[PDB]
């Protein structure tokens, strides 16, 4: 998953991908890593089965937060693939810092 | 009921909402939770008649 956000004191919580069938569950609230309760039950983005390079290039406009995904099958190999735009979020927070989530 | 903040560090960005309330440091001297001669909520009431 993604823990993204600013300090921690005020919003800082976001993506809860889990690959098994379902629970990709958004949520911007208050949390304390190591007063809301918001969700958005979607597919699993993580489809796939010669090694696969997910690549996501994921932004945000103005908290317009849209992710582009795209499973290729193949250090990086050259060669030239497209992405694909999957969703657009209005988180409404401002980002300056991120981790990635491992379990 | 209603309140309105006053100083920030930075601007806004269109679209984004603000919650926290810590205390501004128009100074040198930090705050750390003291409201002092430079320190002042940023929070400040509607007086509505
Ligand atoms: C977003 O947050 C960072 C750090 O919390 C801050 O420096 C910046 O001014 C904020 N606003 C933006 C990028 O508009
Ligand atoms: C939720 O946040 C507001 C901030 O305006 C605070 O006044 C309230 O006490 C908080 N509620 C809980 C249950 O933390």
């Amino acid at each position: 998953g993604w823990i993204f956000g600013t300090t921690l004191d005020s919003k800082t919580q976001s993506l809860l991908i889990v690959n098994n069938a379902t629970n990709v569950v958004i949520k911007v609230c208050e949390f304390q890593f190591c007063n809301c309760t918001f969700e958005y039950v979607s597919q699993p983005f993580l489809m796939d089965l010669f090694k696969n390079l997910r690549e996501f290039v994921f932004k945000n406009i103005d908290g317009y937060f849209k992710i582009y995904s795209k499973h290729t099958p193949i250090d990086l190999p050259q060669g030239f693939s497209a992405l694909e735009p999957l969703v657009d979020l209005p988180i409404g927070i401002n980002i300056t810092r991120f981790q990635t989530l491992l379990a | 009921n209603y309140l309105y903040r006053l100083f920030r560090k930075s601007k806004l960005k269109p679209f984004e909402r603000d919650i926290s309330t810590e205390i501004y440091q128009a100074g040198n001297r930090p705050c750390n939770g003291v409201a002092g001669p430079n320190c002042y909520s940023p929070l400040q009431s509607y007086g509505f008649r």
